[PDB]
């Protein structure tokens, strides 16, 4: 029923961290 | 088929947006081939 309301931003930008073990 | 929101999730989740990254958790669901 709770109609959504926002911007679109979430395709595949480069990946910010990589772990460590 | 996409499931990467769970190594993409743990971005959101030390990047800046953990709460948003429990968003991403929900792209894990995307099962519709």
């Amino acid at each position: 029923r709770p109609p959504p309301a926002h911007h679109n931003m979430f395709s595949v930008p480069p990946p910010p961290i990589l772990g460590r073990g | 088929g996409a499931d990467y929101s769970a190594q993409w999730a743990e971005y959101y989740r030390s990047v800046g947006k953990i709460e948003e990254a429990e968003a991403i958790e929900k792209t894990l669901k995307n099962k519709q081939n």
